[PDB]
Parts: C-alpha cells; structure tokens; sequence
DNA sequence: ATCAATATCCACCTGCAGATTCTACCAAAAGTGTATTTGGAAACTGCTCCATCAAAAGGCATGTTCAGCGGAATTCCGCTGAACATGCCTTTTGATGGAGCAGTTTCCAAATACACTTTTGGTAGAATCTGCAGGTGGATATTGAT
DNA sequence: ATCAATATCCACCTGCAGATTCTACCAAAAGTGTATTTGGAAACTGCTCCATCAAAAGGCATGTTCAGCGGAATTCCGCTGAACATGCCTTTTGATGGAGCAGTTTCCAAATACACTTTTGGTAGAATCTGCAGGTGGATATTGAT
C-alpha cells in the first residue's frame, strides 16, 4: 500500500522503450486489418513477415515523431495536451493532403 | 531549331473548345508543364524498367504503369481509352 | 473485422510515451489508425498489383518498400 | 581634381575636430576651479596659453590647401 | 585696471547654444 | 648583424644581416630614440634631438589604458611617412613581412606603457586595414629592448575583444612567429576551459564565436590542441580531465593579468578611398 | 578520419576510463596623464619640424672658434635651425638638382628667392597674430620646442651674419653626390637590403567655420587671464 | 497513314519511343506497346485544361494566361499533391482563412 | 487626418497582394549577394542574366515556400505573429538535409 | 571584387506574408530566413555549377537551374 | 609481386566484373569510360568503412566482441557527416535517435 | 539460393580496422541495398546529365562532382582522394 | 532529512543460435589477348549574351511616431488522464494442412537493323485583327466616431 | 441607429505587342516489307510456405481517487499597423563591349564487344565452440513519510 509520486515509472518506460527496439504487436489482427481492407479489391491475397513488421514500425516512427512534434507544439503554445489538428497540419506539412 | 508539342495541344484544343486564346507565358508554361509531365511518366517508367525483373519489355507493363501511378477515376478511364485506341489502331489493319 | 482497437492506449501507451507526450487527446485512435491504414492499403495495393501481375498474391517487401520509397522511408535489409 | 575627390580629403579630419571638440574644451574648464579662490602660482602661466594655442593653431594648417579647393572647383 | 573685454563677451554661448548645434 | 642597435636601454645584435646599411654602408655606432623611435646611426644629430624634444606621448591613438599600460591603434594614412617606418625595425629583426610597394593603407596595433621617464615604446604586432581573410594579427614581436615579462606573451590578447562589438571574426595569419605559439595556443588554452566550468548544457562552437569570436577552420584547430575530442559515449565529449583540474584551479588561485571588456571606447569605421 | 562539430555535449563527472650606460640624463622628467583618453592630431615631422641637425664635423670651426669675437652673441641654438630651413625653402624650384653637386645655386641669385620664400608655408602665425594679439608674449607651444622663446627671427642671422652659413653647407654634398647626412632610404625602389559639390558638402565652409568665429574667443577667456601677475 | 491516324487519335508515336530509347537499358521493345504508352500524356493532358473554362462563362478572359490557368485545376484536387512539386514562373496562391 | 483600423485595412492589403502575383525583389542586391557567395569558392562564376531571371523567380520560389508554411504555422499556434520555433518545427518537419 | 556583406537585406515581410493570409509579424527572423534561403540555394547552386563545369561552362543556365530544381525535387515550369 | 594481376593494381577489395555488368544492367547510356570505370572502388568504400570505426566503443562498452545491428541509425542521424543522406535508411529494428525532453522533466 | 554475399569484404576490413570484430547480417543487406540505391540514383542522374550535355560517355569526373555534392564534403574529399590514389596506382601497365 | 522501499549498475554465471568459418565443389564467371568502332577531347571561332557604364524619375525606405491588443504572466473550476489491484481475454510457442508460386519447358509474336521513299512537322516570318492590359467615367460597398 | 469620406464594380475607349495560321524552306524521323532473331506467352512440375489447432500465462479493461494541470479570461505593456516628410540604389535607357559559347571540324584513345581462361566466391551446410541474450544476487542510486 505504498507508492511514490505519480508519474515516475513512465520515465523508466521511456528509458527502456525508446532504448528498446523490440516490437509490440500481435501479427494477426494487424494483418487481419490489411486483409479485410484488401480482399475487397481482389480476394485471395497473402503477405510476408518483413512487411508487417517494418510497416508497423515505420508507421510507428511516423506517429511517434508526430507525438514528440506536437509535444513541442503544445509546449510551443505552453501546454502539454496536443490536438488532432496539430498532428494533422504537421503531417499535412510533411506531405499528405 | 526544336520540335513543338503545343500544336498537338492546339488541335486537341480544337477537339475541345477551339474558342480560347493564347498568352505566351501560358503557351510557354503549358509547354513546360507538358514537358515535365512527360519526363514524369519517363521517371515512373524508369522505376518499372528497373524492377520488372525482365530483359525485353512487355506491354502489360505499359497498361499497368498507367494503372499504377495515378488516382482513381481519371486513370481508370484513361486506361480504358488507351486500350480502346490501340485496339482500334489494331483494327486499322 | 472492426479490430481497430488492436492498436489502442496500451499500444499507443508504449508507442506514444515513446513520443514523450503524456496526455493524448484520448480519441486520437481513429485518425492515427486512419493515416496508418492510408499508408498501408495504398502501399500494399500497388504492391499487390505489381506482384499479381507478376502472378503472385503474396508480396515480398521490396516492391512495397519501393512504393513507400516514393514517399522515401525505405526499409532495406532483407534483399 | 574633380568635385568628387575633394570630399574624400575633407571628411576624416572633419570628423576628428569633433573628437577635438570632445577632447579639448574640458581641461580649459578644469585647471581653473581652484584659482579664483586665489583671486605653481608664479611659473605655471607658461602652459595656460600653450594649450590655448593648440586651441588656436589647429585650424589654419588645413586651409592652406583647403580654401583653394573652392577656387579650382569653381573656375 | 583690467576687466573690460572680460565682462562684455559672455552672452555669445547661450546665443550660440540654440544657434547652430541645436538643430 | 651590422651597425648594432643602441635603442633605449638594452642593445641587440641586429637579426637580419644588413638592411641597416641599405645605403648606410660606412658607420659603426647607431643611436635610436623611443618616441617615433628613429633609426639614427650618426652621433651628433641625435643628442641634438634631445634639444628637439616636443613629445611626451607618441602618435598613437587611444582606445585603452589599464592601471599600467595603454593601447595603440594606428591609422597609418593620416601620418604618412613614419607610420610605414616602424616595420623597418622588424625588417632588421622580424623579416616576415613585405616592403615590395610603398604600400599605402596598411594597419597596426602598437603598444606602450606609462613610465615616469615618459611613454615607453614596447613593441607591436601586425594588422591589416581591410576585410579580407582574418586581417587582425600576423607577426608577433617583443622588441629587443625588453622581452621577458608577460607582455612578451600579451601581444595577442587584443584582437579578440575588439571583435565583440565588431561582432565578426578575427583570425591569425600565415607568417607565424615560432615562439608566439607559446602564446598562441597558450592564450587560447584557458579560453576553452572558461565556459567549461559552467555551461554543462549544449554548446555550439560558434556560440563561442558569440563568446570568443573564433572561426570554424580554426576553432576546431585549437580544439585538437588539447586533443579534447573523445567520442563513442553519446556525443563528442570534451572529457573533463584531471590534468586540467589544475588550471581552472590555477586560473583562479594563480590568477593572471587580463583585461576588462567595459573600459574601452571604439566604434566600427568606414573604408572609403583607393 | 573526421573532426568534431557544433551542438554537442560534454561529460564532466562520470565513470570514464649589461645595461647601456647613458639614458639617465637622457630621460628624466614627468608626463601628465589625465583621468581619460587622449586625442592627438599633430604630425611627428613637425614635432621634429626639420629632420636636420649637424654634427661636430663643421661646427668645430664655429661654436668654439667664432663665438670668441662675435659682435652679436653667437650661440648654437640660433645656428642649427637656420641652416636646416632653406633646403625646404627652395625645394619647390630645383627638382633637377639631382645629378650634380656642381649645380649648387649660389646666394647672389638666391637673393629674391630665399629672402621672401615661405617654408612649407612658414609664416602663417604672424598674420594669425594680429587678430590673436599675442604681440607681447612669444609664439610658443609644447608641440613647438622651447628653443623659440630663446631663438631670434630669420633676418638678423642673415643680415648680420649670413655670408658664412651656406659655406660649409656646400663642400660636403659632393662626397655623397648631394645626398643629406642621412640619405633618406632605399627609396629609389620599395626593395630589399643593400557632381558631389552641389548638394550637401557646402557646409564644409559652414560647419568648421561656425567655430572659427568662436576661435577668436577660444583664446580670449584665457587671453584675459594673463596680464595680472605683472 | 500517320501514326496519329493509324493509331487514330491525335498523337504520334516513335519519337517518344526514341525518348524511351534514350531511356533504355533493355535496349529494344515492341512497337505495339508504344501508342498506349503514347496515350499517357493525352489522357493526362486533358485532366487540367478546360477545367478552367467553367470560370470562362462569366469573365471573358478569352486568352489563357498562366495565373488564369492555375485557378481551379488547383481546385481539381485529386492530383494536386503531385504539383506542389510543380513550380512555375510566378504562379500564385489563394486564401484559406480561419 | 482620417486613419483606417488596424487589421481590416490589413485585410484589404491581404486582398491587395493576394490580388498581386507579381515580381518581388529587385535585381541587384540579390544577384550580387549570391554572386559573391559563389565568388569565393570559385573566382567569378558567371550567371546567365536570363538565369538571373530564373534566379529571381527561384528566390520567388523559396520565399513562397517558406512563407506559405509560415502562414500555416502561425495559424496553428493560436498566435498573431510568427517566430523561431515555428520555423524550427517546420524545417525539421521539412527535412533540411 | 566587393568582398563585403550586404546580406541583412530586407523586411520585405510586409507582403511576404500578405501573399499568404497571415497577419502581423514584427520578425527579427529576417537574418535566419535570409540564411536559410541562402544556404539552401548555395547547396543547390554548387549543384548547378558542378553541372556547368561538367559541361565546362562559365555560367549556369536557366536550363541548369532547372536541373537544380528538379533534382532537389520541385519541377519548374516556364523554362522548359 | 606477380605478373598475373587480379587487378592487383588496386590492392583491390571489391568484385570488379560484377560492377561492370551492374554497369551493363542499368546502362542508360552506352559508354562509361573504362579506365575511369575503375573508380567505382571509391564508390563503395567509404561510410561503411566509417561506421565500422564509428561502431567500436559501445560494443566493448557493452562487452561484446562481435557486432549487433541496433545502435546504428541512432548514431547516423547523430553522425553529422552522413545525416543529410541518412534519411532514407530505415532498418528492421535498428532503431531511432531516442531523446528525452529536458522540459519533460519538471524535477518534482 | 541464387545470390551474392557481401559481408565478407567489410568483414575482412572490419577486422583489419578493429582487430577481432564480427558482424550482424541484417545491416549487411541494409547497406548493400543502401549503397547500390544511392549509386544507381546518382547513375541515373549522371546519365541524364550525360544526355543533356549532348555528349555520350559518362565520366568519373561528373559523378565525382556528384559525390562531392550530395556526398558530404569531408568524406567527399576522401572520395576524390581515394579514387585518385586508386587511379594513380591504376597506371601500372609497367614493370615497377 | 534521515531512514527504508524500489530501481539501476554490476558481478558472476546458464544453455544457446549460430555466427562463422570453414572445406568443397563448382559453376562460373572476371581477368587475358584482339577487333572495330567512336565519342572525347578539343579546337577554332564570330557573337550574343552578361557585367558594367551613366543619368533624371522614383516607389519604396529610412528612421520616427502614436497611442491599440495578443503575449506574458496569472489567475480557480473542473477534470481526462494516471497511479496501479482486481477481473478477463487473447493470446505464443508449440503440433498439421494445400492450391499457388519458384523454376523450368515448346512455340511466337513481335523488332533490329535496313532499305527503300517523303510529308510533315518542324523553323524565321510579318499581315490583320485583335486581345488584352490599360485609362475614363457614374453607381455601389465599407467602415470610425456620435 | 446614423453621418460621410475612401475604395471598388462594369460599360466604354485607346495603345501595344502580338497569335496564328499558315508561304518560303527543309529533313529527317517515319511506313511497310524481310530475316533473324529471343524472351516471354503460356503451360508443367516441385514442393512449398501462408494457412489451419492446444496448453498457460501474461497483458488490457475497468476501475476509485486525485491531481497536477490546465480552460478561458485579468491587467499591462509594449510595441507597433497604419502615417509620414523626405533619401535610394534602382530603373529604364541605349551603348560599350568582349569572351566562353556551341556547332563544325578533326584526329586517336580506347571502351566495348569478341572469344579464352586460371582461379575464386556462391552454396551445401556441418564442427564446434563460443561468446552471448539474458537468470540470479551485492553495492548502491532514487525517492517519499512527516
């Protein structure tokens, strides 16, 4: 029934996890999303493991760069909570309409 | 001492509305627009030219390229027209 | 089907505390999975067109990674 | 020669007499605070005109070339 | 016997201060 | 040597062999004064200059004096004749400059001291009146009157604090003086440990161009002098080092005479005619 | 192999693994410093005035031999200055003096030349005296040497004694081909050993002249401070 | 007769084939692919042009000028990412105000 | 005298230079500044004065690039003016190297 | 051979930001936007001069700067 | 030492005919000057040989005598030489530059 | 089952730089793809520059300017240098 | 701030991929010795371009200003995350299971280079109309203070 | 709600370059046939490698409180958008003006294609061993209770 100041073990998680490069995801529901959204365009399609893993981490890099980006956008407006349209305009400004 | 392309664009323009006229910032600038969209299709040809894994080239690479580079509806009706025109070239024996 | 919640606040707990943000708007989910899926079904769809016109409905990574090398973030390392 | 090269000689010293304005006038008004109480004492007089003389000599050694620049740039 | 050019000259500087280098 | 130099207090056997007898090829004993420091060979014109004494402070403009010395900045274009002639003192001695044209615009900073006998001409380092390639300091010389105190190293403490309000860079030039190295790095030596004892934050090596006005091709050149560039730990780490624990105690426990950035008045000039 | 760059960091603490004999009578006397800096604008050449002095070699005929029976008292301070003058009182008018010391030009035809000559515009202070009325005292600065409160004008050295100044000024040019006792340099070469008038500058006769009228009374508040002792 | 009219549409063929000859490393290819390869400009070069001329109904700028040209093909948004890469002799920009 | 309000006459000047598209800079200080920062790393490199036309529209291109996205950064930040870390975020957002 | 800098050129901002729809500025970012313009363009003009000296030319062309602008990657109209 | 050279002329380190039919398989032009087609040994060498000297210290720092991948794009965008081109390198689990905001730590 | 193995040359040169030093294999394929990608892109650029120069042989020198330009300047200088020392020993069709 | 509970650093050590490195074949080329082709180099060389040269208009530009409104700094309501103990769900690492993708064959559709022959799409060109930017003039939005 | 000086919209009117559609002239890629191609069209075979279950444990939702942190406005201020009499290299405006083009011309180095050719890197893939990603405790770094 004893705990320290609220927020501390997240810092540990930063250390280990940005330090880590081990993955996160079950392969199956991710590729189940890709199959549900691709079988519509033609049924009976398969895929290979390096795609799911790299696509996962590449869009992770995408988003997690976006997360720090709108972190300093929020503290650029001197706050912490980002918005949606913050990351939208950053990523719009990265190249996607 | 050069070729032109905009004359073909003029006869296409009379196939469209023949009505409009020409400024020459706009004629030179449509000339540059068409020139770099020309090299643009050359570029995506280069990338298919790499990874076809082929050594003598097909025509389904042409159809698939004009399928693969471009958005939905304009490119779809594009590839329909292109097959249509080359098949009527083929009917023109 | 609607398995969008495979990625969620445990997922983005890890991969968003990795961002150094603390408090997400805890409805970022739909749009981050949207842009994720925009990238993915876009890049896999033209990968699939290449390889199933190469007559193969599995896809390697090289074609799809050249298609995202159009946006330039190319994975290498598996040939 | 021309009217253009006459300014090239007549700026720098012309910007240095203000330094002489900002350097000289102060010690004329400094060595004289104690003396009105007297109203050193009988042999210090030889300097008081000398530093006045450099407040006098400092101006015509230029005009021997300077004022005749008007005459050659007007004829 | 000697204070003649000494008292009749010293209104020039306040006639000089607003004359040239005040504008 | 030839026609040896009796200058002020301590003589010298002149260094480059005979540019004192350029046409001066018959005398023996040479008497130099200090103010304009005229290179008088012959005897009984020189004590005649002791009749001719009109100067108790030399022609050197003043942007500085401390408690002890005063600093000279030398527009050689107003006084024309002599303000070339002081390097002929170097051309007998420190031969590392040119007399190829009677060159008009070239600049100095010379140096003196307030002695109760009079102002004491005590040497100079070279300078350029331009903006070409670093144009502050080329040739270090501590004159054969007197060398061996700290001002023997304090020639080069002058270009850099000029560069503060000047807000651009000054950089030493190619004809180096060999003994000047034990000023050159030695001056820049403790400069690196200055913002080291504080500022554990991120440094850019042109923020010390906002601190010390140093250029990129040379601020790295003085960096590897203390081979100070350990890496493979997370950055290029300066490695706070146990040997150097001395002279950031010894700069503050064996403090040395340096200058102040506030007592000086100068403003940037305009280059006009050619 | 490469070199470092900006922006980086430094780790500080953690776990890493006979004296010449003659200057004492040559310089004593004290300089006055102010509490501030100095502005100095007088040339060092006219601090010397003339760069000419003459050594023992000819003045052993005159300083201890002619002063014995001279009617006007003959010093050395009056003589070394006057024979330093006229080299520049004639320098405008023989730049082809160069090739021969046989071509020295004699005083009998220097009579209209050097008597009313003007040494680098010499005489500028005497017509500057009449508006300045330094008529009792004598025209002295410290830029000036003190050898002019004692010395005497240029006339009654010539028109009492002038026939014996040029004389041994003559024979000692041919041994060096007319050069001075100090030949100036290797100055035959710099070599080795052995529309603007019409707009704004017309205040150049207004903004340095706005104190020339003041300059007649920059003296007067010290020119009034003199007649009191005696 | 012409490779316009044998191909039956407006454009001819083999020079762009020579451009893909000067693009080439497989070093030869079929003549019959090229006309649909030649189509790619055509079925592009429509996709921008008279899309202006809906604005021609009420203004009568009957010569096309460049900053008139970029008025609402810029609003024909489906390709428009690809022409942020399009640069141009003084093109011009438009409001989107908040 | 009569004086217009701060902002709505800025709104018509918004509309005025939106109504503009035309040439921005003069020829001369631009061409010489780029000419001298080329002059150093090779002595005098010629520019086609026509390609100085290309350079003037080139520097038009860089100004429209940076100022369109500084517009968009300002409307992100809830701020009326623009500043540094706007452009920092935009540049690393933009990929300077 | 004017080896002098004039690069602190201009608060042209007054319509640099009226081309866009953004309000008042007050700047001081002038110096570094100058620098970032100049640094990007010097990086692309050393490209163009290396092209032109491959062609062993004295100048870079409009065509050459077109090669510059396509190769940093924004394609240029008006100039072929 | 021998008259039979394997292009021993270069002290050579890289396969040569392979780069020549590389040159034959992208081959947009028809000619690449052949004695100057031996320059492509400098085309390969460099930054790969720079990272192997770059990657020394940490490997012994984490007490490891052979090589593992994941510390590398971290130092790539930290390596100020290569970071301009080092945008398109993304690795199978080779990482990022991890960095914590100092402003994240409120020291509380 | 039909490939080429590229880690060996860097493996040999890695031990000759750092005396007993092994490898991980993923980065081998990473950088082999990396080097031939940036090589083929500067090749396509160099060929097009050799097209719009209208002269028909690709040189060492223009692509060398490319690897002076987009290759970074210190190791660009290293590139010119090591290529030149390669070629200055690429002159031995001789005895010594 | 002085303990005591967690958490990093670190020591020493426990069953691995598995690197790797090696023989061993073994295809399998890349270096060896000629052929035939040019494109490179470059060189010559009028010229049209670019960098100056000078000067009355000259629209901005310069310092300078005047009194407005987000920015900064700063406020309490109100709380969406955030701290982790209890409840629950899909998992990972282990077993089979099949139609499609690598790699390989016979026939073919198309293509290189060539050989003929030519239109036509290309260039400098200047007539006519004209389109358009631009200048003129009445009627209609648009705001700052009262 | 209202007064009243600035700014803009639409038919009308004038210079100003010029577009365009072809005459004069060309020229050279193009249209179709013929031989000899050759990779691929397209089908066959091999044998898969992306797909199917089974046992436990290991992370997520949901919590209850809280709470550290703002969400939206207070006062100030400052600094400045809209003004401004009055400078600025700049801009036309041709002219100088001269010098690396580019377009032709012209040898040769040689790259590249030809067939041979001594060895050396692709793979089959195991010995073996061996550090090597991590389990288990000592010293100590971080950090809350009051």
């Amino acid at each position: 029934p004893h705990r320290y100041k609220p927020g501390t073990v997240a810092l540990r998680e930063i250390r280990r996890f940005q330090k880590s490069t081990e993955l996160l995801i079950r392969k199956l529901p991710f590729q189940r999303l890709v199959r549900e959204i691709a079988q519509d365009f033609k049924t009976d399609l398969r895929f290979q493991s390096s795609a799911i893993g790299a696509l996962q981490e590449s869009v992770e890099a995408y988003l997690v760069s976006l997360f720090e980006d709108t972190n300093l956008a929020a503290i650029h407006a001197k706050r912490v909570t980002i918005q949606k349209k913050d990351i939208k305009l950053a990523r719009r400004l990265r190249g996607e309409r | 001492r050069k070729e032109t392309y905009s004359s073909y664009i003029y006869k296409v323009l009379k196939q469209t509305h023949p009505d409009t006229g020409i400024s020459q910032k706009s004629m030179s600038i449509l000339n540059s627009f068409v020139n770099d969209i020309f090299e643009r299709i050359a570029t995506e040809a280069s990338k298919l030219a790499a990874y076809n894994k082929k050594s003598t080239i097909s025509a389904r690479e042409i159809q698939t390229a004009v399928r693969l580079i471009l958005p939905g509806e304009l490119a779809k009706h594009a590839v329909s027209e292109g097959t249509r025109a080359v098949t009527k070239y083929s009917s023109s024996t | 089907r609607d398995n969008i919640q495979g990625i969620t606040k445990p997922a983005i707990r890890r991969l968003a505390r990795r961002g150094g943000v603390k408090r997400i708007s805890g409805l970022i989910y739909e749009e981050v999975r949207a842009v994720l899926k925009s990238f993915l079904e876009s890049v896999i769809r033209d990968s699939v067109t290449y390889t199933e016109h190469a007559k193969r409905k599995t896809v390697t990574s090289l074609d799809v990674v050249y298609a995202l090398k159009r946006q330039g973030r190319t994975l290498y390392g598996f040939g | 020669m021309d009217p253009s090269l006459v300014l090239e000689q007549t700026i720098q010293d012309v910007s240095n007499l203000p330094s002489e304005f900002r350097y000289l006038l102060e010690e004329i008004g400094s060595n004289d605070l104690k003396l009105i109480e007297e109203k050193k004492c009988q042999s210090l007089q030889r300097e008081k005109c000398v530093l006045a003389n450099t407040a006098l000599f400092l101006i015509a050694r230029h005009l021997n070339k300077l004022e005749k620049n008007i005459a050659l740039l007007e004829e | 016997e000697q204070e003649d050019t000494f008292d009749n000259l010293q209104q020039e500087i306040y006639d000089k201060e607003t004359e040239y280098f005040s504008h | 040597n030839l026609n040896r130099i009796i200058m002020g207090k301590y003589e010298i056997e002149p260094w480059y062999f005979s540019p004192y007898p350029i046409e001066l090829t018959d005398e023996d004993f040479i008497y130099i004064d200090d103010f304009t420091l005229q290179y008088f060979g012959s005897k009984k014109q020189y004590e005649r200059y002791r009749k001719k004494c009109t100067l108790r402070h030399p022609p050197g403009n003043e942007i500085y004096r401390d408690d002890y010395v005063s600093f000279f900045e030398i527009d050689g274009r107003k006084q024309r004749t002599w303000c070339r002639n002081l390097c002929l003192l170097s051309k007998l001695f420190l031969d590392h400059k040119t007399l190829y044209y009677d060159v008009d615009p070239f600049l100095f900073y010379c140096m003196t001291r307030r002695d109760e006998l009079g102002h004491h001409l005590v040497g100079y380092f070279s300078k350029e009146k331009e903006s070409a390639d670093g144009y502050n300091v080329a040739c270090i010389l501590t004159l054969p009157q007197y060398q061996r105190m700290g001002y023997g190293k304090l020639l080069i403490e002058f270009s850099y604090e000029l560069s503060k309000k000047e807000n651009k860079v000054g950089s030493p030039e190619k004809p180096l003086s060999d003994l000047g190295l034990l000023s050159y790095r030695a001056y820049w030596s403790d400069t690196l440990i200055t913002l080291l004892v504080e500022h554990q934050k991120e440094i850019t090596i042109d923020e010390i161009s906002s601190m010390t006005s140093m250029t990129t091709t040379d601020i790295l050149h003085t960096a590897k002098t203390l081979n100070i560039l350990r890496y493979y730990k997370g950055q290029h780490i300066i490695f706070l080092n146990e040997d150097i624990l001395d002279r950031y105690n010894r700069l503050k426990a064996k403090k040395r005479r340096t200058i102040d950035p506030n007592r000086l008045i100068w403003k940037p000039p305009v280059f006009t005619a050619s | 192999r490469k070199i470092s760059v900006k922006q980086h960091l430094k780790i500080y603490l953690p776990n890493d693994l006979m004296t010449w004999n003659e200057y004492d009578k040559f310089y004593t006397g004290s300089f006055q410093e102010t509490t501030s800096y100095i502005k100095f604008s007088a040339t060092v050449e006219d601090c010397c005035g003339t760069n000419y002095n003459m050594d023992e070699r000819d003045e052993t005929f005159l300083n201890e031999q002619v002063n014995k029976g001279s009617s006007d008292i003959l010093t050395e301070d009056e003589f070394e200055i006057l024979c330093s003058s006229f080299e520049h009182a004639i320098h405008e008018r023989q730049p082809f003096l160069s090739m021969d010391p046989e071509s020295i030009l004699s005083f009998e035809e220097l009579k209209p030349t050097l008597i009313k000559s003007d040494m680098a515009d010499f005489n500028l202070r005497n017509q500057l005296n009449h508006e300045i009325n330094s008529h009792k005292t004598h025209f002295i600065t410290q830029f000036d040497p003190v050898s002019q409160m004692n010395t005497r004008p240029l006339i009654q050295l010539i028109e009492k004694f002038g026939s014996k100044i040029y004389d041994y000024w003559r024979e000692r040019k041919i041994e060096v081909n007319g050069y001075e006792i100090f030949p100036q340099l290797k100055f035959e070469r710099p070599g080795e050993k052995e529309i603007l008038n019409s707009q704004r500058l017309r205040a150049l006769h207004q903004e340095l002249k706005n104190a020339k009228d003041l300059a007649l009374l920059v003296a007067k508040r010290e020119n009034v401070s003199l007649n009191w002792i005696n | 007769q012409s490779s316009s009219a044998r191909a039956g549409l407006q454009f001819p063929v083999g020079r762009i084939k020579r451009y893909l000859k000067r693009h080439a490393t497989g070093r030869t290819r079929v003549g019959s692919k090229a006309a649909i390869y030649l189509t790619a400009v055509l079925e592009y070069l429509t996709a921008e042009v008279l899309e202006l001329a809906g604005n021609a109904a009420k203004d009568l700028k009957v010569k096309r000028i460049t900053p008139r040209h970029l008025q609402l093909a810029i609003r024909g948004d489906d390709e428009l990412d690809s022409l942020i890469r399009a640069t141009i002799a003084s093109g011009g920009v438009l409001p989107h105000i908040n």
